């Protein structure tokens, strides 16, 4: 009963269908996304590069 | 006496289109090349920050 009352937003919201890629490690879903193409295309370093 | 010869023919090699590197190039037929005396392409590039 307190889900209700813990997160008003992300119930209720219109979903959707978002284009992203997956990949599947044991019990768990988990996203892969590199973030080059928002630094390369800018010209600043990129955060990953360590 | 008349006399015959024999001939064999230039052998033929496939055309440009037919080729598969003409997947690496763009082709037009420009029929009036000679009075051509230069071309250019002008890009913009816009950059985001």
């Amino acid at each position: 009963g307190d889900k209700a009352a813990l997160a008003d937003g992300h119930d209720e919201i219109q979903r959707t269908r978002i284009a992203a890629s997956l990949v599947k490690i044991g019990d768990k879903f988990v996203a892969i996304e590199s973030l080059q193409r928002m630094y390369n295309e800018t010209q600043f370093p990129c955060p990953l590069n360590r | 006496e008349a006399l015959l010869g024999v001939y064999t023919n230039v052998v033929e090699f496939v055309k440009f289109l037919e080729t598969a590197l003409a997947a690496a190039c763009v082709n037009t037929e420009f029929k009036d090349l000679r009075r051509m005396i230069d071309g250019k392409i002008q890009f913009k590039i816009s950059m985001p920050t």
